[PDB]
């Protein structure tokens, strides 16, 4: 119903844009002020995407279709040292943010080396909490096929590495290894690329998946009603103060603190306590909020 | 008729005219509203949709 | 609520990378610097080192006054000498100090000639070969200008232009050329044919890219305020690996803005800063590529690439509607006119699509001149405004010199340079003009603008810099992974 | 050794070849330790001399955040007769954003006279110990002279609730920082942070 | 409730030999998941082999002869096991229980 | 500089090619250094790298942090033999004899290059 | 050191005369003529 | 193939002198603005941040790579004593 998009624009003039919005039903996800150019993304009924695109070509904006730009996405490194973290694992994690997606950097603690890797698991349900994990490997295929049992998690996956082709039993694209420049080069691009469309098709699967049964309410309006209800949201120093994931919501307040008050919130005429699992998250003792599906 | 969407339908007569009020329920199918703020305070809407409730 | 101490955000956009015209690559702004760009710096060196010489009187001298006879052999023998002696190697007068090779790495002597039936039978190694370089029709034309005549192009290392100024490169290739020759024929080593050689090498049969420019300039040959707008038309090699007119005329506008208007502008005549955003607004985004297809589609709706005879009305119809449309262009798109925030940068930028138009109309460069100050004066009125004041100056006396006769405003756009008086000052014109000069010869389809002999000598595949693609080198080059030549770290201790 | 995970912005960076970082963003190292202060996310600051120093400190065991400021370069508007060119200033929320850590590592550039008064403004309202990473030669009392809190030399009158902590010099804008300026930087944390 | 997913060349032997797959019965409930058919799939089978997921729909071709293509209802994770050039159609999600408890005597009629 | 990689994986050798020629970039020492060998055993998990520099301290400190960058992460047990040719072994496991023998080989190697 | 000397930072060479010692935190302070606190470590005693 | 040459020859080439007398008389008199040790001291700073390559509170525009100019510098000498001990002495 709700398909999301980013609007690309100026300042000027914006506030009128996002009455409009407001009136037609749209909800403003993300904003972000530059110096004189606005980006907003956008959730807007289907049957008012045509008005929005006119409606934007006469505030001289511009509309970037977003295909992931309603799920959090797990980018794992093997460590934030400077071998991966500063190049490579933020070139994968700015092209996953590019697309409209939330990412959030892993640094497995015991990620590195061949015979001495290791993943725990707290990691692991923290990586599970997302939607989707993208590993970051190197560029050895001994290495990497001697280290499948870091990716023992049931969220889709995609791997990347060095090596041109591999032989695990996952999704691989290769060509992106450890690198340390800035990915610039014509064939690193069409690997991001391919990384992209991985993720994606899984995304569009998991996305019917979750469409044979949908939930109760979208997360998206959701998460409008716990802003419009909850007065709190807007002292959270944090990114993204409420992720909105492929099934659910990430509310980045105290769970000790604020899980009465999140539970006891009215939609409808449901009480948010029986339509969603409200649980402690492992990052950062934050509330995520699992929705269920009209079957329960 | 001075607007026309696929939600809504607006009236333009009063456009200026301010009001101190908010009613923020769910904007239903064939709800009447008065936007309360911005550069459209006064006008006056009709929903063909059933749509979210509004501060506005 | 006001509170003094938040501040203002400013320049977002100068922080998003400079992609470049007809290339994939992006690049930070302060890369495209010439002094931060090595790609830039070795095209000025691979221009400033270069030295044409016609090795045709010294032969005669050879074989009429010494009675020496010249064979093929004997011209193979020479050039394995000159390869050894102009980079520093000792011929005679034993007991010599050399040069280090490892820093005339860069250093060759190559010979060329329109003579086939001489081309044939000469060593491959030394030699340009016009045929393989060149498509069969240019290079006849090549072949047809220059005739059955003998050249020897001297690339003096990159070390020595760059120790020295740019007038030790003719003296030290006529040095070498003379020693060559007395080693190479078993001469006697200093007698009246010596002068002659000396002479002729020195300056009757040289060519050099710049002129001087003695009295209030105060600058030797072979800088860059000496190279006419038609040598580096002819310096750039677009013409032989490409068919599109418009292409061609844009690399010469990002070679001539690279040359005059960073190099000899921003450092020979001024200093600091330069002007970097000056000249990359040519050819950084395809805003001068869009307005130039644009102008070349409109003449070739209306005209054609050479169907219409040079006249005013030709010259007021191209320039007024490109300048027309660049401004609209400007005024539709707020992301243009954010890139070209400075009036400069769009009062070129649309004065050169309307010359380049103009020049694929009618085929001649003082048209195209023509056509770019009725450009700036029209777009002077559009915007009431054109760019930093003591810019206009030529802007403003060019309509009435660009079609002159009088001694101190006449020359063809090919003669013309940054010597000339009203373009001697101000930046922002002169690799515009160089690219209107080569537009004007990109119509007719010619093999060259105005010297065959510095197009065939640019072609030689064994440059530092690729003259072919110019804005990929200057990409290359912001993107450090450009080799260029001149560096001493033989000489020098560990860092 | 233990697992680090970093919130990345919410927004993407500056074009396609640029940089990955955006004017006026943050991202929370969750357990809030240090944060690093880039004045622009531009390649005079990020990557060459700032992630540097991010990947050093997270090399160390220390969870890292780093905060591009919206308006960081410049002088600020208190300056001897105003601010030139720009003007320098920091927003409540990055205020907020910065005094949730226990230690603030922050780079300037060369002038000493833009220094200062860049320090002096950003101290204002910060209240945490902060490290200057200059690279200049500058002196640990020229920021007295104008009012801030130092360590070694105070002022009689302060005018500013953070104290700069260390002051470490030799650190060129856009370029490499070598691992001797990196472990200098990473001693000083340690020792003044636990 | 099947959904098909994967593109590949399976869908569109699906797309109208599914009402050929009418009214078949279940061929096997072995290691090698729940496999119903059987009829004929002339898709090229490659000895080729790839990795397939939990209640994933596969049309993959048992015994590498076009006339018994079973239509096999993969319920484990399996890693090479198979033959086809891509026997991934689609995935299984709802019903699941459907296709566990369904057994050799049980048909599927009417798709 | 001189850069070669002696392994048996395709991708492995360009890419940390690229990866030596970096760390020589940012660390200014292109010039400074005449050969830089690095061996690739990934099998049994070990590198060695190899530096022959032209012709103080300084620069010994500033050839360290190159092992440092180019080695991977997890090889962090190291040793290094300098006699006038600096070569490094690391492993993730205690380094063995064999191991030390070929890096005396790749130095006797790098010492009458030329 | 006493009110009345002549003092420099080593740091810099700034001469002035000490015109008060004011503890706090216990830890000694010393007042210079330009009204910036010095630390006594961080000075020397000039003739 | 010496360096010690070519530097003899760069040192020589690079260098300008500049007299700063009736800069600060035009400064004075005719612009209105006083000129104090203080503001030469400020003045040496600036014109050291800004010989090289660099631009003075302008990120937005372009500057030399400030490894590549190391050998850079702005100096100031007097014949006044006073002005000379006044003077900052990293750049005297
Ligand atoms: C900042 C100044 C001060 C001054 O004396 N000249 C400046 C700055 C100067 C310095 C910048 C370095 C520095 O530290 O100042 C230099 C490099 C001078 C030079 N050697 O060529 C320069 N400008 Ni200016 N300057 C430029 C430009 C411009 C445009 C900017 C238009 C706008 O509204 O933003 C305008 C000229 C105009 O009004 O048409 C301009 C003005 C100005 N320019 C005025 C404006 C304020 C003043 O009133 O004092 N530059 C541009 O238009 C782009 C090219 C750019 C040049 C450097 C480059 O090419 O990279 C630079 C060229
Ligand atoms: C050598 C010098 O000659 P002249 O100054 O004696 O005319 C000559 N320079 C000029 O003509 C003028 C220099 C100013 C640089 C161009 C200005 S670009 S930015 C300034 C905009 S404005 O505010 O000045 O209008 C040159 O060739 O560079």
């Amino acid at each position: 119903m709700y398909q999301i998009i980013r609007y690309e624009g100026g300042v000027y003039k914006n506030n009128i844009l996002k009455e409009w919005i407001e009136d037609v039903g749209g909800f403003i996800i993300q904003e972000h002020v530059m110096q004189l150019d606005v980006y907003m993304t956008i959730a807007i009924p289907q049957n008012e995407i045509e008005n929005f695109k006119e409606e934007a070509k006469k505030y001289k904006g511009k509309i970037v279709e977003t295909p992931l730009a309603g799920i959090e996405i797990a980018i794992v490194s093997p460590s934030l040292s400077r071998h991966h973290l500063p190049h490579i694992a933020c070139d994968v994690s700015e092209y996953v943010r590019k697309f409209g997606a939330k990412p959030n950097m892993i640094g497995l603690a015991h990620g590195a080396g061949k015979n001495i890797s290791e993943i725990r698991e707290k990691e692991k349900r923290l990586i599970q909490e997302h939607d989707i994990a993208i590993y970051v490997m190197g560029n050895f295929e001994s290495c990497i096929l001697d280290k499948t049992h870091l990716f023992k998690v049931d969220i889709p996956l995609v791997v990347t590495g060095g090596p041109e082709t591999l032989d695990i039993p996952y999704t691989y694209v290769g060509n992106l290894g450890r690198r340390a420049q800035r990915l610039r080069k014509g064939e690193e691009i069409r690997a991001l690329r391919q990384m992209i469309d991985e993720v994606t098709k899984k995304i569009n699967d998991k996305r019917m998946e979750l469409s044979y049964d949908p939930p109760i309410i979208p997360p998206v309006v959701l998460k409008d009603e716990i802003e419009k209800r909850i007065d709190e949201v807007r002292g959270i120093l944090a990114p993204m103060p409420i992720v909105t994931q492929l099934d659910g919501l990430r509310i980045k307040m105290d769970y000790d603190r604020n899980h009465e008050e999140i539970e006891n919130v009215k939609i409808g005429k449901y009480l948010l306590k029986d339509i969603a699992y409200v649980t402690r998250s492992e990052m950062k003792n934050y509330i995520l909020i699992k929705l269920k599906s009209t079957s329960e | 008729i001075s607007e026309n969407t696929n939600t809504y339908v607006a009236d333009c007569r009063l456009q200026t005219l301010f009001i101190d009020e908010e009613n923020p329920e769910d904007r239903d199918r064939g709800t009447i509203t008065v936007r309360n703020i911005g550069n459209g305070v006064g006008k006056v809407y009709i929903y063909q949709e059933s749509r979210a409730s509004s501060l506005s | 609520l006001y509170n003094p101490d938040i501040g203002v955000p400013l320049g977002q956009r100068k922080l998003m990378p400079y992609k470049l015209s007809n290339t994939d690559d992006y690049c930070e702004g302060d890369d495209l610097h010439f002094l931060n760009n090595a790609a830039i710096q070795q095209l000025w060196d691979d221009i400033r080192r270069t030295v044409i010489v016609g090795m045709d009187t010294a032969h005669s001298v050879l074989e009429k006054r010494l009675g020496v006879e010249v064979t093929p052999e004997t011209i193979n023998e020479y050039m394995h000498t000159i390869n050894h002696s102009l980079p520093g190697g000792a011929v005679v007068q034993e007991h010599m100090v050399e040069v280090h090779p490892s820093l005339a790495w860069d250093c060759y002597a190559r010979i060329f000639t329109g003579d086939d039936e001489l081309a044939d039978e000469l060593d491959s190694r030394f030699l340009i070969d016009i045929n393989k370089l060149f498509p069969e029709e240019q290079a006849e034309t090549l072949k047809a200008a220059i005739g059955k005549k003998t050249y020897q192009v001297s690339r003096v290392p990159s070390l020595v232009g760059r120790v020295c100024d740019g007038g030790t490169i003719s003296r030290w290739s006529a040095m070498q050329i003379g020693m060559s020759f007395i080693t190479a024929y078993k001469l006697c080593a200093g007698e009246a044919a010596t002068a002659d050689f000396s002479y002729a090498s020195k300056h009757a049969d040289v060519i050099q890219m710049g002129n001087a420019l003695p009295g209030r300039r105060a600058r030797g040959p072979n800088e860059p305020g000496g190279i006419r707008f038609g040598i580096l038309s002819d310096v750039v090699q677009t013409t032989r690996v490409s068919e599109d007119p418009v292409e061609q005329s844009l690399e010469v506008v990002a070679t001539g803005a690279a040359l005059y208007d960073q190099i000899w502008l921003g450092a020979y005549m001024s200093g600091g800063i330069g002007f970097t955003q000056y000249a990359t607004a040519s050819y950084t985004d395809d805003i001068l590529d869009d307005f130039s297809y644009y102008a070349l589609d409109y003449v070739e709706k209306k005209y054609g690439r050479m169907g219409t005879k040079a006249t005013m009305d030709v010259v007021e119809d191209v320039a007024g509607e490109v300048t027309l449309y660049a401004l609209e262009q400007y005024d539709d798109y707020p992301a243009l006119l954010e890139d070209h925030f400075g009036g400069s940068q769009r009062a070129a930028v649309a004065a050169a699509a309307s010359g380049i138009g103009v020049c694929m109309a009618t085929g001649n460069s003082n048209a195209g001149v023509n056509g770019w100050y009725l450009s700036q004066i029209l777009h002077k009125e559009y915007h009431s405004r054109l760019g930093f004041y003591g810019y206009d100056l030529q802007d403003q006396c060019g309509a009435s010199n660009s079609l002159a006769i009088r001694n101190d405003e006449a020359a063809p756009l090919e003669l013309r340079g940054p010597n000339y008086p009203n373009y001697a000052m101000n930046v922002g014109h002169q690799g515009e003009y160089a690219g209107i000069a080569q537009a004007a010869h990109s119509a007719r389809g010619d093999a060259f603008a105005l010297n065959p002999l510095v197009k065939v000598a640019f072609a030689d595949p064994m440059l530092v810099f690729d003259f072919s693609k110019p804005r990929k080198e200057i990409a290359r080059g912001a993107l450090r992974e450009f080799e260029a030549a001149g560096e001493r770290d033989v000489i020098l201790p560990a860092k | 050794r233990k697992e680090q995970i970093v919130d990345c912005r919410a927004v993407m960076g500056l074009g396609e070849g640029g940089g990955l970082a955006q004017r006026g963003t943050f991202a929370e190292g969750l357990r809030n330790d240090v944060v690093v202060v880039a004045m622009s996310p531009g390649r005079r600051h990020i990557t060459k001399p700032v992630c540097e120093i991010t990947y050093g400190i997270r090399e160390a065991g220390i969870q890292t955040s780093v905060l591009v400021l919206d308006a960081g370069g410049g002088i600020p508007s208190d300056a001897p007769q105003g601010s030139l060119g720009s003007t320098f200033g920091l927003k409540p929320e990055e205020a907020k954003q910065v005094n949730r850590h226990k230690l603030c590592v922050i780079h300037f550039g060369n002038v000493k006279s833009h220094i200062i008064y860049k320090a002096r403004l950003f101290l204002k309202y910060v209240d945490i110990p902060t490290i200057i990473v200059c690279q200049t030669p500058v002196d640990m009392e020229d920021f007295a002279a104008i009012g801030i809190k130092t360590k070694n030399v105070m002022p009689l009158e302060s005018k500013t609730e953070g104290k700069i902590v260390e002051i470490i010099t030799g650190v060129i804008r856009g370029e490499s920082a070598p691992q001797k300026k990196i472990d200098e930087i990473i001693e000083s944390i340690k020792k003044h942070l636990g | 409730v099947v959904g098909i997913t994967e593109e590949n060349e399976t869908v569109d032997f699906w797309n109208k030999n599914y009402k050929s797959f009418e009214d078949k019965s279940l061929i096997w409930k072995s290691i090698s998941d729940v496999s119903f058919g059987s009829i004929e799939i002339p898709l090229p089978v490659s000895s080729v082999k790839q990795n397939f997921k939990k209640w994933d729909v596969v049309l993959s071709v048992s015994g590498l002869d076009t006339s018994e293509g079973n239509l096999i209802f993969v319920q484990r994770d399996v890693l090479e096991l198979y033959g086809l050039e891509n026997p991934k159609i689609g995935i299984l999600i709802g019903g699941k229980r459907v296709l566990k408890t369904l057994t050799a005597d049980d048909r599927i009629i009417s798709i | 500089a001189y850069i070669d990689v002696e392994c048996n994986d395709e991708a492995g050798k360009a890419i940390y090619e690229r990866i030596i020629q970096t760390s020589l970039e940012d660390l200014v020492l292109g010039k400074s250094i005449i050969k830089a060998k690095m061996i690739c055993k990934q099998d049994v998990p070990y590198f060695i790298i190899g530096i022959l520099p032209k012709s103080k301290e300084d620069f010994i400190d500033r050839v360290l942090d190159f092992m440092n960058r180019v080695f991977p992460e997890g090889m962090r047990i190291r040793k290094t033999i300098r006699d006038k040719t600096i070569v490094m072994v690391a492993s993730e496991k205690p380094i063995e004899e064999e191991w030390m023998n070929e890096a005396v080989k790749l130095q006797e190697e790098l010492k009458i290059f030329k | 050191i006493e009110i009345g000397s002549y003092v420099r930072y080593i740091n810099t060479g700034t001469h002035g005369t000490v015109k008060a010692i004011e503890p706090k935190n216990d830890e000694e302070w010393v007042l210079l003529e330009n009204d910036i606190y010095y630390r006594p470590e961080l000075l020397e005693l000039v003739e």
